[PDB]
DNA sequence: CTCAATTGGTCGTAGACAGCTCTAGCACCGCTTAAACGCACGTACGCGCTGTCCCCTTCGAAAAAACCGCCAAGGGGAAAACACCCAAGACACCAGGCACGAGACAGAAAAAAACAACGAAAACGGCCACCACCCAGACACACCAAACACAAGAC
DNA sequence: GTCTTGTGTTTGGTGTGTCTGGGTGGTGGCCGTTTTCGTTGTTTTTTTCTGTCTCGTGCCTGGTGTCTTGGGTGTTTTTTCGAAGGGGACAGCGCGTACGTGCGTTTAAGCGGTGCTAGAGCTGTCTACGACCAATTGAG
């Protein structure tokens, strides 16, 4: 169904971009469902402590 | 082009509606008489798409 | 009971009378009112009977294609039939008065 | 030729015609137009001259195709 | 400063309603008038006369069309002309059949 | 400077024009009922708009990156709710065809009137002479047309 | 920057002029055969009628789908965008009451039957008139 599947490679977009930078601007932040955000590989190495 | 009108009518006897017709069917006849009005011709059958039910 | 929708009636009148040739003013009303404008150019002015149905033919055709060049007028952001604005249009721009 | 009937000639017209606002669009039409009109005038014009025998269409054949053609022009002989 | 957008096609339609010079340029319009009658005949002469005639009916019919066309416009409220108008126009002027 | 305007006159006939009728157009009644009116009703399409799209622009908005060192030791919570069913079912809203209302029209008989066929009058259409002036063609000029070239300029 | 302007000039094509003259169309008489109109018969169209088709409004049976739910394992400085100004085109969707479909009543259009008449058009008589003409003049 060319409907859904648009939805489907946007949340595959969605997730592979968060694996890699948990901090779009605007995209909901990736997490553990219960709150806690998503530390990309980015958040691995960006900063301090990284 | 009136009397195919007729057959088509599956009339034998060309009456104006007839001649009306041809004359209106036919672009150049119709340019050669665009300003003629025929007495009892009426109007070829034509309705705007537009007020066609969808 | 029974109702046709709005103007599914009017299209097969539409077809009805496109498909007819008569005359669709009635005649008498019609001859009256030739006599009354003709009076007032000139009274005492007999009328053959063809004559006015002539007259009538020539109102009727005339009126038929003023009403179709209006219906033309109707055609933008699919604005729907006619109003007198479209009547004064069309017949301006024939260039009529 | 036909596009020697520039933008501006066009719009100069149309701002003669008192046209506000011009869609661009309305340009290829005026040319479409204007040529069909040419076309008729001048093959009437024509067919005087031919007529005629001439080679030279003349001002006369022009004002005699216009009269034909319901656009009587004075300015020229009647 | 900047004039607002449409400001000055006001006054140039007041300028050129004032002139009433022609408004094409003469030998691009003799040369496609050439080339349309070539078409029709070979080897054909032109009077001046009458190729500043022939421009003279042209230019005066096209002011008219873009005046009905203008109309149309307004009728569909559009400061706009567009084609859909010009096609109008001239249908209910019965040139386009 | 000259030939288009002009005149008095004759010709003969166009049409004045006066009579004559009887075509058909005037009124008129009067019965039928198609159509007009008017009223109800409602729903759809004439009114409305600001959503937004287009050309050009800057420029100020979000974005986004950065912001001691390091170091000690608490005391939390990590939902798990509730997503997303799995699944089974009764529930709509969906077929679609039932079904016949109301009209259209198709097929028939019948009436009728349109119009085909026959016969008659007469003027238009053709044959012929004959007329002459119109138009063709020739021969010529010349001017106006195409053409070349440059200016300045419309694009 | 552009290749149109339009003046300036070139020169010869062809348009128009004038002249000749006999091919042609007009005029006329004459004949005649054609056309129109009037009468009679018929065949095609139209009317009323039957009837059945058909497509619309929407009823009806009950189907394709759905979504509840018993049970539940697991869903501060810098950049550059891309806003906004300045304006229309158009337009989705809301609003709403206009005018379509209906129906019941009223009208008078139509038929058509009948009377009347006036002036449409015909035909006959006369000559006022416009065309042709020769001789004359001066307006363009």
């Amino acid at each position: 169904a060319a409907h859904v599947i648009a939805e489907d490679v946007k949340l595959l977009q969605f997730h592979v971009a968060t694996m890699v930078d948990n901090e779009l601007p605007g995209l909901p932040r990736a997490m553990q469902k219960s709150g806690r955000p998503l530390k990309s590989l980015k958040q691995r190495l960006k900063g301090k402590e990284g | 082009l009136a009397g195919n009108a007729a057959r088509d009518n599956k009339k034998t006897r060309i009456i104006p509606r007839h001649l009306q017709l041809a004359v209106r069917n036919d672009e150049e006849l119709n340019k050669l008489l665009g300003r003629v009005t025929i007495a009892q011709g009426g109007v070829l059958p034509n309705i705007q798409s537009v007020l066609l039910p969808k | 009971p029974h109702r046709y929708r709005p103007g599914t009636v009017a299209l097969r009148e539409i077809r009805r009378y496109q498909k007819s040739t008569e005359l669709l003013i009635r005649k008498l009303p019609f001859q009256r009112l030739v006599r009354e404008i003709a009076q007032d150019f000139k009274t005492d002015l007999r009328f053959q009977s063809s004559a006015v149905m002539a007259l009538q033919e020539a109102s009727e055709a005339y009126l038929v294609a003023l009403f179709e060049d209006t219906n033309l007028c109707a055609i933008h952001a699919k604005r729907v039939t006619i109003m007198p604005k479209d009547i004064q249009l069309a017949r301006r721009i024939r260039g009529e008065r | 030729n036909i596009q020697g009937i520039t933008k501006p000639a066009i719009r100069r017209l149309a701002r003669r015609g008192g046209v506000k606002r011009i869609s661009g669009l309305i340009y290829e039409e005026t040319r479409g137009v204007l040529k069909v009109f040419l076309e008729n005038v001048i093959r009437d014009a024509v067919t005087y001259t031919e007529h005629a025998k001439r080679k030279t269409v003349t001002a006369m054949d022009v004002v005699y195709a216009l009269k034909r053609q319901g656009r009587t022009l004075y300015g020229f002989g009647g």
